[PDB]
């Protein structure tokens, strides 16, 4: 009953060259290491994922090019942009093997739901849900997402994916766009310009998948109360039409306030709240990171989120360890809301919640 | 597309 923490000084290692987020990934660990959290978790070793195991969702075509330019670090490949291969998504040198790394991470964490080992998987160092079969996209090159999902099938006939992302998280939702066997819920920001650009309350899937793609379009500044409630809301609706058993659970910190992308105004409670509203449904559950710009915010999150999952209350002062300088200037684990308007009208929010309503009413 |  003790949940699952993925977790090898080699992993973390791995995760860290990610170009995008640098040393991210240790700043999480070691965080959640100081405040002890590793000893009330069953840290398991990850394996890495072989190439038919990423061959259950991504083509061959792309994989091998992957891992192709990943070899040799041709970052001026003529087929590289066609792939998605560019500045959101680099040829980094042994991108492959990281990607392949953090595949076989969730893929280690969904096994060991399907084992009935826990009834909470975590990977923090995966979500990366913007990854199409055939080309990367959003700093996402291998979607481990999909591929836990896929393995969670072997046991689990019916699976909810929840998306708290900032970013909509459009390469789930279209792996699983024609398949009532899982149900994909995003919640994010929607706005012309704004990536990826897709996840609208209409867009709701296609073909015997249909009503079984859920979009919560959301604005600027939108904070803990408001969030939660359109959260809890949109699950209530969903599980009950639905009856899941199990979840996947993406959580994102970029909605986080303090994150450079400046969009919503979370804190980590607010998510937190949805978290245990999730966890309450008491069914296999595996967690997932993803986006997360302000490294140390992420960090406070994920670590505040991970003692949420194990039921305790954290202190409230920053213990010391390798990157406790970069907490400043307060040294806090809470973070605080910025003073910027939320820009979703109440009115709207409630309309929208009603057309999601009048969606799943079909889903049977 | 979109960049991210
Ligand atoms: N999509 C996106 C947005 C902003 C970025 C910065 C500031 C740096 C970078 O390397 O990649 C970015 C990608
Ligand atoms: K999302
Ligand atoms: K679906
Ligand atoms: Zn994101």
């Amino acid at each position: 009953l003790v949940p699952v923490y993925i977790y090898s000084p080699e992993y973390v290692s791995m995760c860290d060259s990610l170009a995008k987020i640098p040393k991210r990934a240790s700043m999480v660990h070691s965080l959640i290491e100081a405040y002890a959290l590793h000893k009330q978790m069953r840290i398991v070793k990850p394996k890495v994922a072989s190439m038919e195991e990423m061959a259950t969702f991504h083509t061959d075509a792309y994989l091998q090019h992957l891992q192709k330019v990943s070899q040799e670090g041709d970052d001026d490949h003529p087929d590289s942009i066609e792939y998605g291969l560019g500045y959101d998504c680099p040829a980094t040198e042994g991108i492959f093997d990281y990607a392949a790394a953090i595949g076989g991470a969730t893929i280690t964490a969904a096994q060991c739901l399907i084992d009935g080992m826990c009834k909470v998987a975590i990977n923090w160092s995966g979500g990366w849900h913007h990854a199409k079969k055939d080309e990367a996209s959003g700093f996402c090159y291998l979607n481990d997402a999909v591929l836990g999902i896929l393995r969670l099938r072997r046991k689990f006939e019916r699976i909810l994916y929840v998306d708290l992302d900032l970013h909509h998280g459009d390469g789930v939702e279209d792996a699983f766009s024609f398949t009532s066997k899982v149900m994909t819920v995003s919640l994010h920001k929607f706005s012309p310009g704004f990536f990826p650009g897709t996840g609208d309350v209409s867009d709701v899937g296609l073909g015997k998948g249909r009503y079984y793609s859920v979009n919560v379009p959301i604005q600027d500044g939108i904070q803990d109360e408001k969030y939660y409630q359109n959260c809890e809301s949109v699950l209530k609706e969903v599980y009950q039409a639905f009856n899941p058993k199990a979840v996947v659970l993406q959580l994102g910190a970029d909605t986080i306030a303090g994150d450079p992308m400046c969009s919503f105004n979370m804190t980590p409670v607010g998510i937190g709240k949805c978290l245990k509203y999730i966890l309450q449904w008491q069914l296999a559950t595996l967690i997932l990171g993803g986006g997360g710009f302000n490294l140390a915010n992420t960090a406070r999150c994920w670590t505040y989120l991970t003692g949420v999952i194990l039921g305790k209350t954290l202190s409230s002062e920053i213990p010391d360890h390798e990157f406790f300088t970069a907490y400043g200037p307060d040294y806090v684990l809470e973070i605080t809301p910025s003073c910027r308007p939320d820009r979703n009208e109440p009115h709207r929010i409630q309309q929208i919640l009603n057309y999601i309503k009048g969606n799943l009413k079909h889903v049977v | 597309r979109h960049k991210k």
